Order: C-alpha cells, then structure tokens, then sequence
C-alpha cells in the first residue's frame, strides 16, 4: 500500500575520539538502532542513509548542514541527529527549526533548549537535560532540609561544561527560592586551590562542585588539610557520563596522595545517571564494542548515555513517522514528526524510556558516597526518578 | 564580575546567570 | 584597459522594525548615496550594483535569510554582506561569511568578542568603532585622572544587551591594563530597587562608569542626589555612543516635576559619546537621507546617526578595495584579498577621515560631555580621544 521509504540522515559529532560522543562510538549504536528498524513498523524496502559529519563540537556542525542543503546539488536532510555540544547544537537547532526538520539529540543538554516556543521547536532531547539534575539535586536537599548551597565549578569558556550543568541546578533552585553562592574559575588555567577553598570555608556548607576529577581530588585535598573533610562540609561532585570517573574507588590514582584522598573523599558524594540494564542491552553492548574495537580504539567499556541516546533516538523517530504516516503526513513535516515524539513512553535499549510534555528525556539520577572510609568503598546511597519526581535512600 | 576577558563565544544561546 | 563591466550582488541584512536606528529604511538611503557617488572612478565602467534588503530581525532571522537566498540561488552567494548590526545577528552570518570566504561589513557587530579574526571572524570589517575602542578612551581618560579603580553599572537584558556588550569593552581594556573595577548589572526592564544599585555603588567605588537606558540613568542619578552622592564624592559617567544631541540643552531636562533636582545631580556626571565631524559634504547628505526617511513616514535625528554613516562608508571602503583587487587581477570572489585591501588604511569617507586599524576595526574618536555650568544645566564637551593617535586631551 505504502512504497518503500528512503530517510536521509545526517549525523552531526566529533571526528575527535577524546569525546564520548564522537562518530566512531555513536555509530555503531545508529548502526545496530538501524538494522532493527529495517526488518516493521515502516513500509516493507524502507531504507535509511546515514552520512556521518564532523561537527568538530563548533562552528563545523552549521557550516556541514548549510554546505549540504544550500549547494546547487543540495536538499534538506529528513533528520538531523547531534549535534550534542551546546554551542554546535543551538545554531542547528535554529535552523531545523526554520526548514521544518526534526533533530534529534543525546546532548544540546544546556538550559537555554528548554523553551520551544519559537527557536527550538523541533528539538527532542533524548538524554537527560541538566534541569532533569537539577529536579534531582532540589529534591535530595528537601530530603535533607537544606535550603542554601554553593556552586563551585570550573567554567573554560570554550565548551563550558560544568558551567551548563550548574546553571541546570542554578535554575531550578532559584524558581524554587533556595540561595546559592557563585564561584567559578578556568582549571585550565593555573589553580588557585586555596582561594577556592577559602571561599568555600566562607560561603555553604552544602559545596556542589563541577570539574574535571583531578580538579576536584586536588579541592579535596586542600579542604582535607583545611580540615573541611569530616563532617563541616558536605561535598557533591557531578560524574553524569564518564564511567572512569563515577567508579568505585574514585579518590584513587596509584598517588603519593591516595591515602589523604581516601580519607578526604569520605565528606563527597558523587551525582550521576541511574542506569539499567537487560539482555538486550548486553547484545547491543558486545556488539557496539566489536565495531569501536575493529576499529582501532580502547573502548570505555559499557557504552555510555550518549551512545545509548542515539540508539532510542532512531527508534523514537521511527515510531513518530509511524502515527504521522498514518495520520497521513510525510516525513517532510517536521513539526509533525516532532510533536509525535513528545509525551511518550517508549521501550529503549536498556528500558523504558519516557520523554516529558515539552520533548525532553526524563531523567533517573544515583547519588554515590563512601560507605567505608577504612577501605574507601563507594556505593549507591539513594536514586531519584525524574517522570514520578521521588528521591528515595536505599534499603 | 560578570565578565572576565573570555566568553567570546557570546552567541547563539543566552540561558541565565553569567 | 578597462575591466569587463561588474554585477556586483550585495545582501544587506538589517531590522525592518523602524524602532533602531539602523533600521533598513534608514540605512538605504545613505547606501543608495554612496552607490550613486560611485558610479561617476574605479570600477569597472558599466558596472551595475544589486542590492537586496533583507531583514535581520535584529536575531536568527538575518542566517535563515542568508542561508535560503544562497540555496534558492542554487549555491550563488552574495559578493558583500552589509550587517547584520545585533550583534546575535551577526556573529552566526560573520561566521558563514568566514566559512564562505565572503566579504562583511558592518557598522555594527561592536562586541569583544568579533575581535579575534584569527579564524571565525576572518573576513569582517567593522566600519563603526567597537566598544573596544570606547574602552581604550575610558582608559586614557582614566590615565589621564591617575584614577585606577571603577565601579561598572549596567543594564542586562540578557537579549540584546547593549549595554552589558558596552560595559564590556571597558571591562577588557581594564583587565588587561590592571585597573580594578566592581561588576554591578541588573535588567532594566524588570521591577528596579533603585536604593540597591546606589547602595552597592556608595560601598564600591568613587568613579562610577554606567549604561542604561537615559531614564534609568536619571532615576539612578536622582536617588543618587538623596543620599547625597552628587556633590563630588563621586564622579558618575553614562555611555551614550549614538544619540547624545539633547546636551547643550540639557540631557537632564524631561519638562518634568524632577527637572530641578535631576539638573542638579546631573552636575556630577559625565557623558561618553562619538566625537563626529562634519564637512559640507556631511551636512548635505544627512539632508538627502533626512528627507527620504521623512517622506517614508520616520522622525530622525538632525545629523544622520553612525550606523547611516557608517554604512555609506561602508560602500565607498568596499568599492575601494574591490577594485584595487580587480586591479592586481583577482575577482570579487577572493573575499579575503577584498577584507585584507579594506584594512590598515585611511581613506576619505562622507564626514572626514575614516581609518582602519591593521585588525580591520575602524579606530574611535571620541566626546566627553559635562556640565559646565551648574546654574544654567549647560553641558559642553570638555576633552576628546582621538583613537588613531591614542591621545586623550581636554579643550581649552
Ligand atoms: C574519562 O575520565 C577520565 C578520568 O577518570 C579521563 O582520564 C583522564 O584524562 C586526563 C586528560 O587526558 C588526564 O590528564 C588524566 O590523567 C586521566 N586520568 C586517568 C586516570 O585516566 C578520560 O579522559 C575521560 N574519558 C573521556 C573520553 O572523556
Ligand atoms: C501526555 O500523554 C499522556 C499519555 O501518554 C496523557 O495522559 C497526558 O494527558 C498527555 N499530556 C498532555 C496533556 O500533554
Ligand atoms: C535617541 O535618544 C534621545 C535621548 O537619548 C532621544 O531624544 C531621541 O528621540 C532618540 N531618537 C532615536 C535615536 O530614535
Ligand atoms: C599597517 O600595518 C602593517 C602591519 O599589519 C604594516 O606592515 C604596514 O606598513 C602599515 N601600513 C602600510 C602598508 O604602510
Ligand atoms: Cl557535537
Ligand atoms: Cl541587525
């Protein structure tokens, strides 16, 4: 009844293996999204063709889509996935937006994306936003009766990371009324490690940090020697993505310093993503890795959120164009495609998966503390699940 | 202080609080 | 050996919302003014010009538009872009412009940040001069004070944000030289504690460099007179860079029941502002753009603002540099030999001398405005920069 369907792709991330998300590590995860699909919830021939481009994290990821549609041989791509750096994602964004195309991200995570009325109208965020963390870290003070906090985190001015983080916790406590102090510096630049702590020592006792992890092992140490470890000052530190970082034994580095960490760590926690797992995750796993490993790279181990995301990306799309194909439109309505993918819940690669009202991914966060400072053991201390918006401690 | 000699990338996005 | 006559295509991206002052109605005129000047000569003869007004919605709009006419065009781009001004506008077009080795010019684009051309803002020529330039005056001026210290007060919209872009090119030159200066913004279009920012101001600093809307600066000034800020224990300076002609009259003057008070603590404030010149030439073309913003339904100021002049210049600069191009045997499409041939030069343009310096930024020369006359309300220019020579010097 319905011919087969030919959907262009263009996928916009870095070359640059140093990021998570990066081409070759995301690819594999459309890749396998992909056969999935082609075998149906679209016309029987339905095929899809992916070009993978170079956002570089900047200006590329623009200049890649405008070279594409605006050259004598160019057309608008159907779907746009990534960017996922802040700035390479909000011009893209735009101009999805302009030409009515739907774009899909596992980044673009910044606070600025959250209005849709105009700008951002065509933006699914398929990962969790830092107000999702935000929503987290509101309800883990509730808990605690905290109602004052300071932010400390580094802010390099080029990608600004953990600046875009805390403005996620900055946000929601604010429309809240919770007071927070402000603090940031460029770590990399030489670190002024005793006026950091000695702000610190005058603002909250509540400290949520944001930093590279050797950033903030040295605050750790500074404040030990300051005596700040121990019961004075309850640290957090954020470790939503890298694996490496949020891992048991995270004060460790084989140091001259592991000892006087170990002891300092036993004031921090540490905020990242709950995630979970089920046969299927497994396969999708042992498959991503057999790809990244072919191709010539040390791999991360279990494929991070980002890799995850895009997986569930192609397939939210794909149940979109589905109930829009049928309601009679065509893939060539954005808006449309769009619309289908918010306020739904969805069955993704490792679970459920349930984006909100305004098209961003609900998000489950753990928080991780020492629970042995003899041995420096670090587990699970309690998970906050975003779509229910319940902080609970485990058992 | 809001500024600090950098951010040149002032552009495209604005969200709140330098 | 004349060249083969020329079709030069340029895009002007402006807002078509007559609230700015380079608004394109009010900028067409002079555009228009300057083509007509030069075609009767340096181009090619028979060389025609088309020009298209295209709205920048002071936003995205100006990228979506540059964008659709280059694929509707299939692939063809434009040979100039004049604009965007907004400076949100233009960062997202200076960097296709780079990317597509197209010439820009702007009399707008003042911010820091478009001052790093290594790269992403290769490729533009800004014809106005940046906050930047403003901020190596405050300098001199501050020098020339042997005043080190600054409080900064300004506006944030957190949308266009002039004034935050203004305040920033103090900021910059200041960090760099060692001055301290004290951060104080707020928006002016939410609710103001008026007694917050004077309060902040009395615990700061003594010299007080500000930028807000001219209301915002005398509801400022007034609460300042109460407490008892104007009598000179602080010495108070407002940015007013594009309309500041209400001097000489009286900035402080509103026909209001606060215009005694506000005359009185405006003694102690000082306005920055553009130094501009003015030649019979000048003084007949603003009456030509004058006149056609007039009958085209627009009230104006009585010598055409900097971004009008600026953008005339702005043809005659472009014009000088293509056909010294032409002339060494490129073509239009070598954007980059066009940026490089519009800097480091001075060249005559419709109100005097106008130089770029060696980064393709057009040096300053500005006016400090102060009353000279407290009993009156009489405000005068009492010293000027001079950004070229980079000297800073008080009138006899
Ligand atoms: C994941 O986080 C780890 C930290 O646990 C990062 O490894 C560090 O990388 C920096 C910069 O290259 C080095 O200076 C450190 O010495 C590294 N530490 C360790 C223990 O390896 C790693 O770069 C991150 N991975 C990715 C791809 O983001
Ligand atoms: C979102 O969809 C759910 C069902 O999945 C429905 O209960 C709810 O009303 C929708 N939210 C709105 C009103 O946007
Ligand atoms: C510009 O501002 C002045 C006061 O600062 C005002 O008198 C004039 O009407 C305004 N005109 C413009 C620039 O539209
Ligand atoms: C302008 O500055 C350049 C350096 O960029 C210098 O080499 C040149 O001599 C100056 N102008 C000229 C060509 O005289
Ligand atoms: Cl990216
Ligand atoms: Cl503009």
């Amino acid at each position: 009844a319905l011919p087969p369907q030919k959907i262009e792709v263009l996928v916009l991330l870095p070359q640059d293996d140093s990021y998570l998300f990066s081409l070759t590590r995301v690819r594999p995860a459309i890749e396998y999204a992909l056969r999935s699909v082609e075998g149906r919830l679209l016309p029987p021939g339905t095929r899809f063709q992916v070009a993978y481009e170079d956002s570089d994290c900047g200006n590329r990821a623009l200049f890649s889509l405008v070279d594409r549609v605006a050259a004598a041989r160019g057309a608008k791509p159907d779907l746009i996935l990534g960017p996922v750096c802040e700035y390479a994602a909000a011009p893209v964004a735009r101009l999805a937006s302009h030409w009515d195309l739907p774009m899909l991200s596992a980044g673009a995570l910044a606070a600025g994306f959250q209005h849709k009325d105009s700008e951002y109208s065509h933006l699914t965020r398929v990962a969790p936003a830092y107000a999702k963390m935000g929503e987290m870290m509101l309800a883990l003070f509730r808990h605690h009766h905290w109602s004052r906090a300071a932010l400390v985190y580094s802010d390099d001015k080029l990608e600004r990371n953990c600046y875009f983080t805390l403005e996620g916790v900055h946000e929601v406590f604010q429309e809240e009324g919770l007071h927070t102090s402000i603090y940031s510096f460029d770590e990399t630049k030489d670190l002024d490690l005793e006026d950091i702590v000695r702000n610190i020592q005058a603002s909250e006792r509540v400290v949520i940090m944001c930093a590279s992890s050797d950033t903030i092992r040295s605050i750790m140490l500074v404040a030990h020697r300051h005596g700040m470890t121990s019961g004075d000052y309850a640290f957090f530190n954020i470790e939503l993505f890298n694996s490496s970082s949020y891992g048991d034994g995270s004060w460790k580095r084989g140091d001259k310093h592991d000892f006087e960490a170990k002891q300092a760590y036993s004031s921090l926690q540490t905020v990242t993503l709950l995630r979970t797992v089920k046969p299927e995750f497994e396969k999708f796993s042992m498959e991503v890795k057999s790809s990244v490993e072919k191709q010539g790279l040390n791999m991360e181990d279990y494929v991070n959120m980002f890799v995850e995301g895009f997986h569930d990306a192609i397939l939210l799309y794909v149940l979109a164009l589905h109930e829009v194909l049928r309601a009679g439109y065509s893939k060539k309505d954005g808006g449309k495609i769009i619309q289908q993918t918010w306020n739904r819940t969805f069955e993704g690669i490792a679970g459920q998966v349930s984006i909100d009202a305004n098209g961003d991914r609900y998000g489950d966060f753990s928080v991780i503390a020492m629970t042995d400072v003899e041995a420096g053991t670090q587990e699970v201390i309690g998970d906050y699940f975003g779509k229910e918006g319940r902080f609970e401690m485990r058992p | 202080g809001c500024f600090g000699l950098k951010l040149d990338r002032i552009g495209s996005m604005s969200g709140l609080g330098c």
